[PDB]
């Protein structure tokens, strides 16, 4: 649900 | 409507711990993650990891590994960093950011600065600088901490060509100079004088430039 | 990690005139599903950054449409069509394609004005500071453009590098120019050992450095 880097919610 | 306020200004000492909050309104809070930027002072930005706000989970950079923790308080739309055996190397301006669909640094907090240091309240030694159309004196404020000091001329009489700069390090203390520049006619004919105060140490000071 | 090259690091500019930055990736940003992940910052005095643009051109919400961003695989740019007096401050390119997200070094926006050379002025140390066992030889080099100089100290016509101690103003907001202030710390014991002191002001406008000199005697 979310990326390596925190993108998105 | 979107907006991310940090906790106020932190001042440490070596080996101590601090912990700084962001409190996001505006959005629902478990939609979107939160990352952590550093910023020391005068330098570029380094980004130190992000927590998940659904699952908790935290990501750090390599240089963050170790003494560094993101936590959350979910119901109270806040995210923390905690600093744990602080050093010198950590005095810096914290922020906190919020990532959007593209972008994972989106909005930004306004910061917060954590100075650490192991020196006591210390008032400044004031001297004046007499040089050895125009003429140039000045004030040299040395040995104080914490920062700040405010420096005026003649008590604010004088203020056109003044120049306070910006305090430095001189073996864990600060230390600054302010420069006056008025007509010859106007010195040593009259009195000039620079007016420095430390609100940390309840100190005021007023030295008059004499010729030496 | 991914390294942002940002050129010039520091970009004089004129109000009503156009600037340009350049940043380069030393690997590709093209990601995965097409996109590239470069965005620009903004941060002026005192304040904390301020996203300006995403998606290597997309402007964010309510960011003058004056902003040009553009580019593509290890080479981008930022334009401004005619600067402004809000547009001063230090902009960054950052990536978010790579784990870790990694920042240009920064490029500072300053006003172009005409070369002003500095006025120096030295001070030797104070009855106060002497009294107290200490000693500290200050200079300052005012009203100056551009900002880079280069200050020199000499005792006894010989050089001293070390116990120097330097800083330096922001650009005014008047006549745009800088100023820099210089310390010389020694011991009392170590300053009346020499005769001459002297401060040097080398800066573009003159072949020769602007040389003050006071002598403890």
């Amino acid at each position: 649900a979310r990326g390596l880097t925190g993108r998105p919610g | 409507q979107i907006q991310l306020v940090q906790s106020g200004p932190e001042l440490k000492k070596p080996g101590e711990t601090v912990k700084i909050s962001c409190k996001a309104s505006g959005y629902t809070f478990t939609d979107y993650s939160i990352h952590w930027v550093k910023q020391a002072p005068g330098k570029g930005l380094k980004w130190m990891g992000w927590i998940n706000t659904e699952t908790g989970e935290p990501t750090y950079t390599d240089d963050f590994k170790g003494r560094f923790a993101f936590s959350l308080e979910s119901s109270a739309s806040t995210a923390f960093l905690q600093i744990n055996n602080l050093k010198n190397e950590d005095t810096a301006t914290y922020f906190c950011a919020r990532a959007t669909t593209a972008t994972e640094l989106a909005y930004w907090g306004q910061g917060t600065l954590v100075t650490v240091s192991a020196a006591k309240t210390t008032p400044p030694s004031v001297y004046p600088l007499a040089p050895g159309s125009m003429v140039t004196l000045g004030c040299l404020v040395k040995g104080y901490f914490p920062e700040p000091v405010t420096v005026t001329w003649n008590s604010g009489s004088l203020s056109s060509g003044v120049h306070t700069f910006p305090a430095v390090l001189q073996s864990d203390l600060y230390t600054l100079s302010s420069s006056v520049t008025v007509p010859s006619s106007t010195w040593p004919s009259e009195t000039v004088t620079c007016n420095v105060a430390h609100p940390a140490s309840s100190t005021k000071v007023d030295k008059k430039i004499v010729p030496r | 990690d991914v390294v942002m090259t940002q050129t010039p690091l520091t970009l004089s500019v004129t109000i009503g005139q156009p600037a340009s930055i350049s940043c380069k990736s030393s690997q590709s940003l093209l990601d995965s599903d097409g996109k590239t992940y470069l965005n620009w910052l903004l941060q002026r005095p005192g304040q904390s950054p301020k996203r300006l643009i995403y998606l290597v051109s997309k402007l964010d919400s309510g960011v003058p449409d004056r902003f040009t961003g553009s580019g593509s695989g290890t080479d981008f740019t930022l334009k401004i069509s005619r600067v402004e007096a809000e547009d001063l401050g230090v902009y960054y390119c950052w990536q978010g394609t790579h784990f870790p997200l990694t920042f240009g070094a920064g490029t500072k926006l300053e006003l172009k004005r005409a070369d002003a050379a500095p006025t120096v002025s030295i001070f030797p140390p104070s009855s106060e500071q002497l009294t107290s066992g200490g000693a500290s030889v200050v200079c300052f080099l005012n009203n100056f453009y551009p900002k880079d100089i280069n200050v020199k100290w000499k005792i006894d016509g010989s050089e001293r590098q070390n116990g120097v101690l330097n800083s330096w103003t922001d650009q005014d907001s008047k006549d745009s120019t800088y100023s820099m202030s210089s310390t010389l710390t020694l011991t009392k014991d170590e300053y009346e050992r020499h005769n001459s002191y002297t401060c040097e002001a080398t800066h573009k406008t003159s072949t020769s450095p602007i040389v003050k000199s006071f002598n403890r005697n």
